[PDB]
């Protein structure tokens, strides 16, 4: 019951797409890659999509330990614990599955999210984000108080269920490959194992698309060869990374998890200002422990309005 | 907010164009030629200097925008409730008016 | 305008005729690999949200408190209200005590 | 050596006088100068969005 | 970019000896705009680095 | 005589109490909480008081 509704996702082998900055290089095929962005919490909360999907064991399931990962046209393996997003500031995991991430955060200038593969590399990349969080309220923090006072605000709540919106799911591309072009005598061979690979030539008659067949085109050359492979198996997320054919694209619904609801939120409450007033005038000194927010306005009919930050000691009048 | 949808390119390696309007709002019906893309594999498809890239895309509203929203209105003649208390010789009651 | 405020000018929730007037313009792609290469201006929404300020509650010309669910004002003082008011004759007592 | 491509600035033209509003998303650099004689150059960064007349 | 500038490795065993040094590592952008992140699509304008052989 | 005067450390069992943001959650138990910090040096010392000893 609670692990049925994962039947969505036999739809596997995300993409391996391309993305700016490999950390190291300049430029890298990862099979992580930064999509679009959401922000809109009123806590700081982000919302972070990625092609691999998480909880993955060849099928439904939920667990905190498993992270399969995809280099090439095979699946593989690795561990999620390793997994790591920080920005400027450590940018901390709240919970996630699927393909998308939330997480506290601090503010910065930049989004990296990295995770170990199966052996002895870190690859990963980076990408261009600016996070400058509104705090709810007039006094800014990042620590939740030890005292305060609840004044709601809007989150992401942890469950699995299904939402109104939707992302689109299509038939994959054909992805080519020149690993299949095994030159030994002079001849042209076409390898097994992906099977299916569409064929086209001008090396001359013979130019059908062979489907898992060991065909051997003779007396040709590799240069005139431009084979790709097909599988027509299990259908995939549509990014602006990878092409398309035109058809209605059998738009596939996977629900968007982590909607955003209503929840009560602690704010923190500044000192008593001291106060020492005189004859007509008024003077307040201030002790803020963080740059907040000061105002008064006139009960008459001019309400001669002022508001200032306040984060120092300054006398008032 | 707004979201902008923007499907997967479309890359047809024939060279003929195709173009296309439907009334769904502000496509940007752009088509171009002599693209050459590159892929993992290295490359797909032979031909070069002559394919089509078919790229559009659209804006829609956003998921939150049930919650998120800000609303506009109109100021008119206005109407003032009034809480009124009234007391008298061993008599000591509220009401609106 | 495009930025400025209300980019999205959409009717009542029901999502119908969702005007837009973002400003899209498409780029030709590249030769180094596939691109969609386009402009789009930052929704005035979430600057008009980030610069905000000052609200109206800090701004009655008579400390008048401003609540929000039928969008109303609360306890401020402006004229004076008349009263006409009829007594019944049994709720008092005669001239001779 | 690659470079960013800000958008394009929102032009509203007058008369006898330009208007235009800037949205950066980093801090860039706008500078303008005259064709006549007296160039009168001019060179000042922009961080947030502002309107330049 | 930082203001100071620290190296460090494991030894055979269990230490992480290091030192660091001032260094006001502040680089001048290339182009008139700032940056952390080389633009998703761009244009390019000629510089120079090192070399990786 | 060298490790001596921890005997005085005979006191046990450090406490487990309430403490602001644990991370993964908004309220949390946790072994470690931060009690009033000490700072009365003159190059940057920080003091930090923790249950678990
Ligand atoms: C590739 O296939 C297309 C469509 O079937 C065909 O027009 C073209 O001639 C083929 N390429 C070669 C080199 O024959
Ligand atoms: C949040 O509260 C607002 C106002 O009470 C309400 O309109 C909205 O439906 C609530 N949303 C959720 C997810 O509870
Ligand atoms: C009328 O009754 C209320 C009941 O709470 C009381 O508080 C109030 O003082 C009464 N009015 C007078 C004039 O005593």
């Amino acid at each position: 019951s609670v692990t049925k509704h994962f039947n969505v996702y036999k739809a596997t082998k995300p993409y391996l797409a391309y993305c700016a900055d490999c950390g190291d290089g300049q430029f890298c095929y990862s099979p992580v890659a930064i999509e679009k962005i959401r922000d809109e919490a009123s806590d700081g909360m982000i919302k972070i999509q990625v092609a691999a999907q998480i909880g993955i064991n060849k099928g439904g399931t939920h667990e905190h330990n498993k992270i399969r990962y995809i280099a090439g046209h095979d699946m593989k393996e690795a561990n999620r614990d390793s997994l790591q997003v920080h920005t400027s500031g450590v940018c901390a995991i709240r919970g996630t599955m699927g393909h998308f991430i939330v997480a506290y955060c601090p503010p910065g200038g930049e989004l990296k999210v990295q995770f170990q593969d199966a052996e002895s590399h870190t690859q990963a990349c980076k990408v261009q984000y600016k996070h400058a969080p509104a705090p709810v309220g007039r006094e800014k923090f990042t620590v939740r108080p030890h005292f305060g006072i609840e004044v709601p605000c809007t989150t992401y709540q942890l469950t699995t269920a299904p939402t109104e919106e939707e992302i689109d799911m299509h038939t994959p591309p054909d992805i080519p490959d020149i690993t299949l072009l095994s030159q030994r005598s002079g001849n042209v061979k076409i390898t097994a194992g992906g099977k299916t690979i569409r064929y086209n030539c001008t090396c001359g008659s013979g130019n059908v698309g062979t489907t898992s067949s060991d065909k051997t085109i003779n007396s040709c050359k590799i240069a005139q060869c431009h084979a790709a492979v097909t599988n027509h198996d299990k259908w995939q997320y549509t990014s602006s990374f990878v092409p398309r054919a035109d058809q209605l694209s059998r738009k596939g619904k996977v629900h968007v998890p982590f909607p955003l609801t209503n929840s009560t939120c602690r704010v923190p409450l500044a000192r008593a200002p001291g106060v020492t007033y005189g004859k007509r005038e008024l003077t307040v000194k201030l002790h803020p422990d963080h740059p907040t927010l000061l105002t008064y306005r006139s009960l008459g009919a001019d309400p001669r309005p002022y508001e200032e930050w306040i984060d120092r000691y300054v006398e008032r009048t | 907010e707004y979201k902008t949808v923007v499907p997967s390119p479309y890359i047809k390696c024939c060279g003929t164009s195709e173009c296309r309007s439907m009334e769904r709002p502000d496509y940007q019906c752009q088509v171009y030629t002599g693209v050459y893309p590159f892929m993992w594999g290295g490359a797909y498809c032979f031909c070069d200097t002559e394919n089509t890239q078919l790229s559009e895309a659209y804006v829609d509203r956003s998921d939150v925008c049930k919650h998120d929203h800000a609303a506009a209105y109109k100021a008119h003649t206005a109407a003032m409730k009034a809480t009124i208390r009234i007391s008298y010789g061993n008599l000591n009651q509220t009401t609106t008016a | 305008q495009p930025g400025r405020f209300g980019d999205i000018q959409s009717r009542t929730v029901e999502s119908k005729d969702l005007y837009a007037n973002t400003a899209l313009k498409l780029s030709r792609p590249s030769s180094g690999t596939v691109h969609v290469p386009y402009t789009q201006t930052p929704s005035g929404f979430k600057y008009w949200i980030k610069e905000r300020g000052t609200s109206l509650n800090d701004k009655a010309p008579f400390g008048c408190v401003i609540k929000t669910n039928p969008v109303r004002a609360e306890n401020c003082a402006v004229g004076n209200i008349p009263v006409s008011m009829d007594i019944p004759d049994s709720a008092f007592t005669r001239v001779i005590d």
